[PDB]
RNA sequence: CCCACCCAUACCCCGCCCUCAGGGUAGAAACGAUGCCCUGAGGAGUAGGCGGCCGUGGAGGUCAGUGACGAAGCCUAGGGC
RNA sequence: CGGGACCGAGGACCGCGCUCUGCAAGGAUGCUGGCGUAAUGGUCACCAGCGACCCGUCUUGAAACACGGACCAAGGAGUCAA
RNA sequence: GAGACCGAUAGCGCACAAGUAGAGUGAUCGAAAGAUGAAAAGCACUUUGAAAAGAGGGUUAAAUAGCACGUGAAAUUGUUGAAAGGGAAGCGCUUGUGACCAGACUUGCGCCCGGCGGAUCAUCCGGUGUUCUCACCGGUGCACUCCGCCGGGCUCAGGCCAG
């Protein structure tokens, strides 16, 4: 049980890599090379108005 | 900025969800790649500026990228469908991808593709009959 | 069930099963190799002989530092024996054979052994006691027996070819 | 049989980056159409030390710059494939023009608060193509722990 | 084969068995050669060898890649400011033994020659004054020469 | 259709390279084994014995994975699978994945002859 | 002593494979640039060192994947790479 | 000036040249016949000519000796932590 | 309550009437062993046998699932078919014979005539989209212009072995 199962991460890469990938997510060739049908989206990054 | 076409080469060159890899030929099902292969030029989500050629009920149908419209997937797609005769469509589809000077380098492919697709939309003629030939498969 | 010979129709056939009978399978595998392809009143007088030691079996096969006998030599052998056992094991099944085919209205005069087939069939574990404090195993080798009885019953030649095969037929 | 005495020998130098950074690739393709395209050796000096390791490219620090800054270097643009960082007991940055790998936030933050300019080597190529008038610096190499346990 | 001799034929670059060289007579090379006659046939070439060899089986030496003398441009680009612009000149050089033997001789590629039509004598590994093929064997070498190109 | 025209195919060895002693052995599979005993006849290459692969025995490459059509195999699982073989019939040839059911196998080879795409098993499951 | 002849994985010429080395390839009609094109040399191997690929059980993503019109497994003097 | 064998790599043009309407000059074309199928090719079984010790393992420098192996299926041995 | 654990030689010794059966004076030691089928629908009735069972004939989607039961490898064995064998077989290279096979091929493309069926031929006008000069759509063709089909002829390219 004593194996090694846990790996620390520094928090700086955490924030890093969450950034890369939040900015990978507007790009829409990435979002169809991830297998997403975005296709008949309006607008990427798709942002809905919060009184819906 | 922090963006380009030849970025997401190197994001996507070694896996997608477009890659067929197998022992004899990698190919990709993207809709924008004219030929179906696996390489920076022909590449048609990563370039810019792409072309891509679909079957129709009857012609072809060529789809073309926006560079304006980049973000906006709805609208970022100049599409044609040429229903018309195969010369027509070959001159509308070479001009298309030649004379302003958008991807000059898939003219051939993009040309080969329409034939391609004008020739699979003919009748099949009815094959030959199967021989049987030898001892064992004779009798 | 299925039998081994799959060739053979049941229409105009009778066969016989006997599975786990505690008979030797070398001594069947003998007896059933004499009376292979037979009439069926042959098969059934022969197997009466033997029981009789009037006529043998010759050993072929499963022979190994067996005696001799004057009887083999209607095979062609010196080793032949008598197995008793497997010939009335043999018998019970060619009777059997004969009224499945009595049965289904076959010619009772008219038919031959096609097939006949003996198998290991799963063996009887018994021990023996040895010297030393010592047990060994003691044991059986039984055999499956099948049996089926049957009525007994120029081209793409060359243009040189064809022009001396056209002279010759013309001369 | 050939007697071959003497051995041919293959490569001791780095021909491409062990990195997987997409834009040290990006870099690593411009510089390699400069070097084939171009006389200057700068450019295949800077490819080489784009394809150098971390422990290769050791940090330079301000006053580094600074002191290498002196005796007619005032104006030209330092070029350093490396991680430029800041000093504090430099109190007084000068006025400079720094191209970097990347730099650190407190080094970009007072070079730009003394009136210098910050560049990336993509901009240093586009500005200075054959690398004129540059002054190429490296940081100490024998400067570090298994180096003085060697 | 002993250190020294195989020093010897490492630097008269024959390294290998049908390999040939031209070589200038000095005593600093006819020593040489001297010591490696248990393992080498030589001797006088004519001007029929010469230019056999050098028009059959001529390679130089251009960035270090063994090139066939196909074109005189090869030889102006590789010889051209020694006055060697030819395939004549340079078999002139090489039968002459001109002021620019060495560059000429070091241009051209060793000689990867077949092994002799006819054969060798009976004992080949003895001197040729003895009935062998070893040694200075003179103006003999140019019916080797034929046999062996 | 006809494939594209190519140089002959060349295989250097039609021969497999069996396993040394599992013609003897029935628990040696005849896949090739290396030894590695240092006394072993194969391995220090005695003459009469079973040869070694090496790379010298490499196929050309501009004919290496063809069929003796020309042809590449390509493993198709469905009509979208062997339409990407729509620009390449003169090289490569559809070969459709053995858990293919008989009505998918009709529609892919339908497919294929539209497009002029060789099977290399369009009899199968009929 | 002389002439002719036999043949080694040795030598010479040609093809093909791999390795190494040297060049070219963007005001891109442009490329699995981790590609392609051109040229040359080399090829045995125990201990030992290094690189790349094949296969098995399981996990995330993906192929709008295969499948009771038959998945997995098994047999096969049947074929392809 | 004849006689024979083996080979035909490349794939628009560019070059060096010559005997210069063209060419044997930076790698084969032209003409013709039979057949169009098991004919070529391939796999398996067997005969024939030549070739060919039974594998690890151990020892030292090496052999020999020695030790393990009737056969088949499934496990089965450089892992984890500091 | 869960798991990037194991999937019946694994995982606890134990998935089963397992700390059981069994061994030992005793302290103690200590296994093997899961799966028919959706449903027993687990074969009526006839016939041969002393019986076990066999054969017909039903049941099932399947008995090639018969309480030896899902799938059913190998060692090893029986039958059938083919073959070899004068004190070993087995293997490598290369033919030959016999047996058995995978490919390839069946025609494509381009012209010149003749006969049909149609007008998504060129130009012009409007609308729309775009790469901003290129296209599509709607009216215009009135058949020496485009697109399909069928008969003939010609050229070229096509498979195997050869001179």
């Amino acid at each position: 049980i004593w194996r090694k199962w846990h790996v620390k991460i520094n928090q700086g890469q955490k924030r890093f890599a969450t950034a890369s990938a939040l900015a990978a997510s507007a790009v829409a060739p990435l979002l169809m090379a991830r297998g997403h049908q975005v296709s008949t989206v309006p607008e990427v990054p798709l942002v809905v108005d919060s009184a819906a | 900025s922090n963006v380009s076409a030849d970025l997401i080469w190197e994001v996507s060159r070694n896996y997608n969800s477009f890659l067929v890899k197998q022992r004899t030929g990698t190919f990709s099902r993207d809709a924008l790649n004219l030929t179906n292969q696996h390489s920076r030029k022909h590449a048609g989500f990563v370039n810019d500026k792409a072309l891509g050629i679909v079957p129709a009920e009857k012609g072809v149908k060529v789809i073309a990228k926006k560079v304006k419209a980049a973000n906006k997937p709805a609208s970022s797609l100049y599409t044609v469908t040429y229903k018309s005769t195969a010369r027509k469509a070959y001159k509308a589809i070479a001009s298309q991808a030649a004379k302003h000077g958008y991807r000059a380098d898939l003219r051939q492919a993009a040309v080969a593709r329409a034939s391609a697709i004008l020739r699979s939309q003919r009748p099949v003629k009815p094959e030959p009959p199967k021989k049987l030939r030898g001892a064992a498969a004779r009798r | 069930v299925r039998y081994a010979a799959t060739e053979i129709a049941p229409t105009k056939s009778a066969r016989a099963r006997g599975s786990y009978l505690r008979v030797s399978f070398k001594n069947t595998r003998e007896t059933a190799q004499a009376i292979n392809g037979w009439k069926l009143q042959r098969a059934l007088t022969f197997l009466q002989n033997v029981i009789d030691k009037k006529e043998a079996v010759p050993m072929r096969r499963y022979a190994g530092s067996t005696g001799r006998t004057a009887q083999g030599k209607q095979w062609g052998v010196s080793r032949a024996r008598w197995p008793v056992k497997s010939a009335q094991f043999l018998i019970g099944l060619l009777k059997n054979a004969e009224a499945n085919a009595d049965a289904k209205g076959l010619d009772t005069g008219n038919l031959i052994i096609k097939h006949i087939q003996v198998n290991q069939a799963p063996k009887q574990r018994r021990r023996t006691y040895r010297a030393h404090g010592r047990i060994n195993p003691y044991m059986s080798n039984p055999c499956h027996i099948e049996l089926i009885l049957t009525e007994a019953e120029e081209s793409h030649l060359s243009s040189r070819q064809r022009g001396v095969r056209i002279r010759r037929a013309l001369t | 049989g050939i007697d071959l005495r003497w051995k041919h020998v293959r490569s001791s130098h780095r021909k491409a980056p062990k990195s997987d950074n997409v834009y040290l690739k990006l870099l690593v393709k411009l510089y390699r159409f400069l070097a084939r395209r171009t006389e200057a050796p700068f450019n295949k000096v800077v490819l080489r030390r784009l394809f150098m390791s971390r422990i290769n490219r050791p940090p330079v620090s301000l006053s580094r710059i600074a002191r290498n800054l002196k005796n007619g270097n005032e104006k030209k643009t330092v070029v350093v494939v490396a991680t430029v960082t800041d000093d504090n007991r430099l109190l007084q940055v000068p006025k400079m023009e720094v191209a970097a790998l990347r730099f650190t936030a407190k080094a970009r933050a007072r070079i730009e608060a003394a009136g210098g300019r910050t560049l990336t080597l993509d901009q240093l190529a586009l500005e200075k193509p054959t690398g004129a008038n540059t002054l190429l610096l490296r940081g100490p190499k024998n400067a570090r722990e298994a180096v003085k346990h060697f | 084969i002993p250190p020294k001799p195989r020093k010897i034929l490492q630097l008269l670059r024959l390294r290998q068995i049908n390999n040939g060289v031209f070589v200038k007579v000095t005593k600093a090379t006819a020593e040489m050669i001297k010591i490696v006659e248990p393992w080498v046939a030589y001797g006088y070439p004519n001007l029929k060898s010469v230019r056999e060899l050098i028009y059959k089986r001529g390679y130089g030496k251009v960035n270090g890649q063994r090139i066939p003398l196909t074109d005189n441009a090869i030889i102006e680009e590789n010889l051209g400011k020694y006055g060697i612009i030819c395939i004549e000149d340079l078999i002139h050089e090489i039968f002459t033994v001109g002021p620019n033997f060495k560059q000429a001789a070091n241009f051209l590629w060793p000689f990867k020659l077949s092994n002799p039509n006819g054969g060798f004598r009976p004992r080949k590994f003895k001197h040729f004054i003895e009935g062998g093929d070893l040694g200075n064997r003179e103006e003999h070498i140019n019916a080797l020469i034929r046999a062996m190109n | 259709v006809a494939a594209k025209k190519h140089v002959p195919i060349v295989k250097k060895r039609t021969k497999r390279f069996m396993r040394h002693q599992s013609d003897r052995f029935k628990c040696l599979d005849s896949a090739w084994r290396k030894p590695k005993g240092i006394d072993n006849r194969v391995r220090r290459r005695f003459k009469g014995n079973l040869a070694m692969p090496s790379i010298g025995y490499g196929s050309n490459k501009k004919t290496k994975h063809m069929m003796p059509s020309g042809h590449k195999a390509f493993l198709v699982h469905n009509v979208k699978d062997v339409e990407l073989l729509l620009m390449h019939n003169r090289t490569y040839a559809a070969e459709i994945a053995h858990n293919v059911s008989s009505r998918k196998r009709i529609d892919i080879i339908t497919r294929a002859k539209q497009l002029g795409v060789k099977v290399t098993n369009a009899k199968a499951k009929v």
